[PDB]
């Protein structure tokens, strides 16, 4: 949170997972089937609108 | 052993509730057929039974009857009908 | 009036397969803690007359990209081999008496999967294309688990007909003696007819919706009424091939009464599962058949062969 | 339901073939078989042989063909077609169909024409049975189970299959 | 003469009494849809069975926020549905867009993309004014298919 | 003579019921636009179906285990004989000729 | 259907069976946020932090309201914080009731959903009684909690907590050692590397993978220091040892909610 | 501190390994739970039978709007233009203009009911204590031409129940 010294802010930059836990799908899953990749995601707990990051 | 035990509440839930007439009629409105203990006064046609304080959240219930205000008869029941008092009662806000 | 004994069968059954769909979600309702279709009935028992009528009013699209000649002969089946298979099935008196007829089921158990391969191919691309291909592949590998473990017991009863199979289970409920097999007679029909724990054919999880995806309300009642015309039959079979009733040459009627109070318990098993278990990820799905289910089924066959011969037991038939 | 219910099957059978004996875009090839196989297992179920008929459904028509149909998605043709639509397929058809018809027309359309087609009478199934009999499982192929006398017939077939897989474990 | 208008106490009572709603999860509003099919307020078994495939549905439901890149997807899905179709938006973001209504990458309103029928108003509508919004749509079939064939 | 009366009865309800469902509203006066919007949720999909092998073998692999369990079928009729030893000694061969044919291939199923 | 209450489109080039490639397209929900929070004041722009995720509510804003009190050199009064542990550590009972279930609705089961959300309701009251609304509730602020809580809730928190460790014992006999599930997950998607750090992952898919670190006890928040808890850890880096944190991490919380009802001192808010 | 999970080794002795070979091959586990922990159906269902019974709430609940008035009515709103200026979503719209006597009041007051994000920022900025989020979820009409409200929709909607509202604040106002 930058702030410029007065009332309204300046960049407010939010980071939540979903730039990591899903940066690492492509890596993680190579070499297992397709019917795994549905059950890989569920463990990171990816929930979107958060990737509004 | 359990065939006549619980059964003695239901046969008194039927034969002592409206006989055959006042039973099938309160079942056809919904399957809520359990007869609460007490009653309530208000207001037009719509009672409030209230259970014995033996449940939480299904302990406080209501009954709709007929043609409140320029209304279709019965099988239309929505739930915006309750008088703007019971929102302080039926909703368990207080 | 032999033609009015038939049409008294086809009609009165289409009510069960209809009113199963209701007891579908009541029984599976109270597993969840809730009530089942309620508002419309009054009890709900009136739901399925309203549901049969919404589909055939609702417009039946065809894909612009389809081959219409196959998009008919295929479903014009999913309702035959489901309603033909019922024919020689004693309760107690079957409509037909087929000499070797037990074998005749496998004839009609084998010829339905050749109505899946048509439809999913008849239409179009990869959700019903390779998606109706690889439900072929599992459906034929659960026969070899089957015909053997059907053929086992038939060493223990003497022939291929069904009038003998009431005689031998007299006072012995044929489930004692082979109880190891009986298990595998169950997981088969549940794996073959595409039901809960091995669910893949009809899609929910692994894909969008398997094999049903294209048919709009118009044809899709048939399949949704076909797929439930197998499930209440294999399960109206198992209980003539295992849990036997006691024929009565006098009050035939008390045979069926006690007979539907079994086959109708038994069925309520594919509903009592579906609330419970998850799915198999198609590798594990066949990969558990050859390795695991099969070696036994051969081994037991080397056993029920000798057990009669080694006890002077040999059952009285040709 | 006359006495001709056999002759009416075969001439559907004989017409079962010529569908796929020309050139139909072989996803309809199957539908030239399972009719032919079906009516074929139809004819055999007369004459008293039964078990041996009801197997063709199980071992071949039911079981085999599906493999013939489980491929032709691997060899998959490009954009299939309704046969007899074309001018390439349709031309070859009829002349077959008429060739038995024009045969079947005056084969016997009259007293006799002439000799080679005249020594086959019709209509009572003159031969189709003999007398009466007793019963063994039926009489005929009711006893098709010989693990008695037949042995050197099995043990070749028993052994010839076991090699069926080894060959095919390789080239695959 | 009168048989028609008595017939529409069947067909106009059939289509209203069995609905096969699609849903769109997108944004916050999806969770207060789930709790309509959780056992408290029990959506199904009050006549409406929950999600099916795109082809078999009747009433699609829009939750959530509709950005640019989702519009080309919706429009297409709304089509394929059979005839007797409706569109019931919900949430303060299918009505003119919650907030984000001034953003750059949010379509403003989701009426603009399709002919929407019933509305519901607020971040999450309280899982109640949902069902209250349907017992509008089961009462919004008073219509008659008589008096098109049978007048003009 | 009453079997075929019990078959063509069955289809003719089914081959009826296609038209009274598929066809009847199919000529109804609703819109039914010809737009190429159909073939759901894989919009275009232009390819041949490629050969994928472990799809294939599970065809062949069965077809052969299938045969002999037609050969194996007439045991329960053959349990009634004169000399029976030529049965038990012989009957048990087919099975082990089946089970062997597993064990070999069992080194490689691949992903089946 | 497998969107997990969201809308992603991923594209894979699989090799005949195995995937070996994936490259998802996110950006379906963007909505244009951080361009719109330069245009709003500090207390006016709070909710757009609550509406970010759908599940954790008071745990967001605990991370904004702590990034403002700093620049102001100001701390809440003592009864402030000991709320923000009771709600702050009650919503860890939400995302761990969801990510064991609405994950395992993909695996296909039914009941472990229709069995739980009977209960995840009994919690949503406690957002409604305390302040207003069903889910998103704007309560925490730059100054500590908004307004005091009614006379009550401490016989509805206690009464509810001592019932709860049973429910979490109906997601155990129904899952852990049930085989068809054990086999759907073991040794699946294993990242054990020091890439599982190099990418800068956060908590679980860390702490369940070995490398041992957490930001609750290595840094204080708001009095978090004065209560005792143990951070479950995993054996091998697969999934089924990232599940097993999220059970033994719902059985730690009921320690703190039980430890934090005894200490709340009277004071302003 | 720490803990270590899934760190264990099998015992490897023939008193044990039967106990793990009486498990794989006899299914002695996997019938333990879902032979049982499933049934365990014999508990009373939990359902709020909806059209009639309804569930709990609290006096601080949020929902449909109102504008009160004192005893004999003043339209309690003074149009001080605040509940407008703290509004995150910017739903509110207010236009004052001096009423005939010279006391000021409103003319147009419009809460859009789609944009309103249900803060509880417009209940808490009004110093004269007019505008109040009601506790009734009555909603869901069939046309978006509607939910936009005018002034003279609100007042009624806030004089339809004031027996609901006027008895909540006097539970809640002692805290804040
Ligand atoms: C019809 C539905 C309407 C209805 O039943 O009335 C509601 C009426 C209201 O009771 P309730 O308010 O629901 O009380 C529920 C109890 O709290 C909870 O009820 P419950 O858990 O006690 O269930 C009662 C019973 C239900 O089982 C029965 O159906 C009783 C058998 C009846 C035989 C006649 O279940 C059993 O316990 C079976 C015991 C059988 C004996 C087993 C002992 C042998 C051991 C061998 C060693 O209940 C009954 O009438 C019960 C009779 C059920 C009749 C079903 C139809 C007849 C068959
Ligand atoms: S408020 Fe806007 S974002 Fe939050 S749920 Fe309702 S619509 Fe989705
Ligand atoms: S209520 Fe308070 S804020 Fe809303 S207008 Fe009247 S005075 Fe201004
Ligand atoms: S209710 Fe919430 S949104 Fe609507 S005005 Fe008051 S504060 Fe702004």
């Amino acid at each position: 949170l930058v702030s410029d010294g007065s009332s309204r802010p300046y960049r407010c930059k939010i980071k939540a997972p979903g730039f990591a836990h899903l940066a690492g799908l492509d890596k993680m899953s190579k070499g297992h089937m397709l019917a795994d990749v549905v059950a890989i995601i569920g463990t990171q707990d990816i929930v979107f609108g958060e990737v509004d990051r | 052993m359990e065939l006549l035990q619980v059964l003695k509440r239901g046969l008194q839930q039927v034969s002592g509730h409206g006989g055959l007439r006042g039973y099938l009629r309160v079942l056809f409105r919904a399957n809520d057929v359990r007869v609460g203990t007490l009653v309530g006064e208000d207001k037009y046609g719509n009672k409030y039974y209230e259970d014995n304080k033996q449940f939480f959240g299904r302990h406080r219930w209501v009954i709709y009857t007929t043609e409140m205000n320029g209304k279709n008869t019965f099988w239309d029941v929505d739930g915006s009908m309750v008088p703007p008092e019971w929102h302080r009662w039926l909703h368990c806000m207080t | 009036m032999f033609m009015i004994n038939i049409l008294m069968l086809i009609i009165p059954i289409l009510l069960a397969v209809a009113f199963l769909t209701l007891v579908e979600r009541k029984v599976l309702g109270y597993m969840q803690l809730r009530k089942g279709p309620n508002v419309v009935g009054p009890y709900g028992l009136l739901q399925p007359i309203a549901d049969a009528i919404k589909l055939f009013i609702k417009e039946p699209l065809r894909p612009a990209t389809s081959s219409a000649s196959m998009f008919i002969l295929a479903p014009i089946m999913a309702l035959g081999l489901a309603l033909t298979m019922w024919i020689p099935l004693p309760m107690p008196y079957p409509l037909i008496n087929m000499n070797l007829g037990v074998l005749f089921m496998l004839a009609m158990s084998s010829l339905a999967v050749y109505s899946i391969l048509w439809s999913g191919w008849a239409s179009n691309s990869k959700y019903a294309l390779i998606g109706a291909l690889r439900a072929v592949a599992q459906t034929i590998s659960y026969e070899v688990t089957l015909a053997i473990i059907l053929l086992s017991v038939l060493l223990m009863s003497g022939s291929f007909t069904l009038s003998t199979l009431i005689t031998t289970q007299e006072q012995m409920w044929l489930i004692l003696p082979a109880w190891p097999l009986a298990m595998m007679w169950f997981i088969s029909t549940l794996a073959e007819t595409n039901r809960a724990p091995f669910d893949l054919t009809e899609g929910e999880s692994e894909l969008v919706s398997g094999f049903n995806v294209e048919y709009a309300a118009g044809p899709f009642a048939l399949f949704f009424m076909a797929e439930y015309a197998n499930i209440i039959m294999m399960n109206i079979f198992t209980a003539i091939l295992f849990l036997g009733t006691s024929h009565n040459p006098h009050m035939p009627e008390l045979y069926t009464i006690n007979f539907t109070i079994k086959s109708l318990l038994l069925t309520m098993s594919f509903l009592w599962i579906r609330a419970s278990y998850p799915r198999f990820r198609y590798d594990q799905l066949m990969h558990l058949l050859w390795k695991n289910f099969l070696p036994l089924t051969l081994a037991l066959c080397m056993w029920h062969v000798s057990l009669p011969i080694l006890t002077s037991g040999i059952p009285p038939q040709t | 339901m006359m006495l001709y219910i056999v002759f009416i099957l075969s001439v559907i059978f004989v017409m079962g073939f010529v569908g796929f004996s020309s050139k139909p875009s072989p996803i309809y090839g199957g539908l030239g078989l399972i009719v032919s196989g079906g009516v074929g297992c139809g004819i055999v179920l007369n004459f008293g042989g039964s078990f041996l008929g009801l197997m063709v459904f199980l071992i071949y028509l039911g079981g085999m063909m599906v493999v013939f149909g489980y491929t032709t998605a691997m060899a998959t043709e490009q954009y299939p077609e309704i046969w007899l639509s074309n001018k390439a397929v349709l031309g070859a058809f009829v002349t077959g169909l008429l060739m038995e018809f024009f045969m079947v027309y005056y084969v016997l359309k009259d007293k006799e024409v002439e000799v080679v087609f005249e020594f086959n009478g019709l209509g009572d199934w003159v031969i189709y049975d003999t007398g009466d009999s007793g019963f063994f499982s039926e009489e005929a192929m009711g006893i098709a189970a010989l693990y008695s006398y037949g042995t050197w017939l099995v043990i070749v077939t028993g052994w010839s299959l076991l090699i069926g897989v080894v060959v095919i474990m390789e080239i695959t | 003469e009168y048989v028609v208008a008595k017939l529409d106490d069947l067909i106009n009572w059939a289509r209203r009494s069995s609905l096969w709603p699609m849903t769109f999860g997108l944004a916050c509003c999806a969770v207060e849809m789930m709790h309509m099919a959780a056992p408290r307020y029990d959506m199904d078994r009050f006549g409406v069975v929950f999600r099916a495939s795109p082809r078999q549905s009747d009433v699609m439901i829009v939750a959530g926020t509709l950005t640019n890149k989702m519009a080309p997807a919706l429009r297409k899905v709304y089509d394929q549905m059979p005839e007797p179709r409706y569109v019931v938006s919900m949430g303060s973001c299918a009505n003119g867009g919650g907030y984000y209504h001034y953003s750059y990458s949010v379509v403003r309103g989701c009426d603009r993309i399709v002919p929407v029928d019933i509305y519901v108003p607020g971040c999450p509508p309280t899982a109640e004014a949902l069902l209250y919004g349907i017992l509008q749509l089961q009462k919004k079939i008073k219509r008659e298919k008589r008096l098109r064939i049978w007048y003009r | 003579m009453n079997l075929m009366l019990a078959l063509l009865t069955n289809f003719t309800l089914a081959t009826l019921l296609v038209i009274i469902a598929f066809w009847l509203p199919q000529l109804n006066v609703y819109s039914e636009k010809t737009s190429p919007y159909e073939c759901g949720f894989d919009p275009m999909g232009s390819a041949r179906l490629p050969f994928s092998m472990k799809f294939f073998l599970v065809a062949i692999t069965f077809l052969l285990f299938d045969l002999e369990i037609a050969l194996l079928l007439p045991l329960p009729w053959a349990s009634q004989t004169a000399n029976l030893n030529t049965m038990l000694t012989m009957a048990l061969f087919l099975i082990i000729l089946l089970a062997v044919s597993l064990a070999y291939e069992w080194t490689q199923k691949g992903l089946e | 259907h497998p969107a997990a209450h969201g809308v992603l489109r991923l594209v894979m080039e699989l090799s005949g069976e195995m995937v070996r490639k994936c490259d998802p397209h996110i950006g379906l929900l963007h909505r244009g946020t951080e361009k719109l929070i330069e245009y709003k004041t500090y207390l006016q722009a709070l909710p757009y932090f609550d509406r970010l995720d759908y599940v954790s509510m008071m745990c967001n804003e605990q991370a904004y309201s702590l990034a403002v009190e700093k620049l102001l050199n100001i701390q809440p009064p003592p009864r402030a914080q000991w709320i923000r542990v009771l709600f702050g550590e009650i919503t860890r009972l939400l995302n761990h009731i969801m990510a064991v279930t609405t994950h395992a609705l993909d695996i296909g089961a039914m009941t472990p959903f229709f069995w739980m959300f009977e209960e995840r309701e009994k919690m949503f009251e406690f957002y409604e009684r305390v302040s207003g609304a069903r889910m998103h509730a704007a309560y925490v602020r730059p100054g500590g909690v908004h307004q005091d809580l009614p006379l009550g809730l401490m016989d509805d928190i206690y009464e509810f907590s001592k019932n709860f460790s049973l429910r979490i014992d109906e997601l155990e006999e129904m899952l852990t050692n049930n085989r068809i599930w054990r086999n759907r997950t073991v040794d699946i998607g294993i990242v054990t590397a020091e890439d599982a750090l190099n990418y800068g992952f956060s908590g679980v898919m860390l702490r369940g993978s070995g490398i041992q670190w957490d930001l609750r006890k290595t840094q204080p928040y708001d009095v978090y220091d004065q209560v005792e808890f143990d951070v479950p850890i995993g054996s091998r880096g697969d999934c089924y040892d990232r599940y097993l944190c999220r059970v033994e991490e719902m059985r730690q919380s009921i320690r703190i909610i039980s430890q934090c009802l005894n200490k709340m001192p009277p004071g302003e808010i | 501190t720490y803990k270590y999970v899934n760190l264990r080794e099998p015992s490897m002795d023939m008193k044990s390994v039967t106990d793990r070979a009486a498990q794989t091959l006899l299914w002695t586990e996997l019938i333990r739970g879902l032979g049982m922990t499933l049934s365990y159906l014999f508990r009373e269902p939990a359902t709020i039978n909806y059209p009639f019974e309804k569930g709990p709430l609290s006096p601080r609940f949020r929902g449909e709007h109102a504008l009160r008035r004192y005893p004999s009515g003043e339209e309690r709103c003074i149009a001080c233009k605040l509940c407008e200026a703290v509004c995150p979503a910017q739903a509110i719209t207010i236009e004052a203009e001096p009423r005939a006597d010279g006391s000021r009041r409103t003319t147009r007051y419009d809460i859009d009911m789609t944009k309103c994000i249900y803060c509880g920022f417009c209940q808490e900025a009004c110093p004269v204590d007019a505008i109040v989020e009601g506790p009734n979820f009555e909603f869901s009409t069939e046309t978006h031409e509607e939910l936009l409200y005018n002034k003279e929709k609100l007042l009624n909607n806030g004089d339809k129940w004031e027996a609901e509202i006027a008895a909540n604040i006097q539970a809640d106002y002692l805290y804040r």
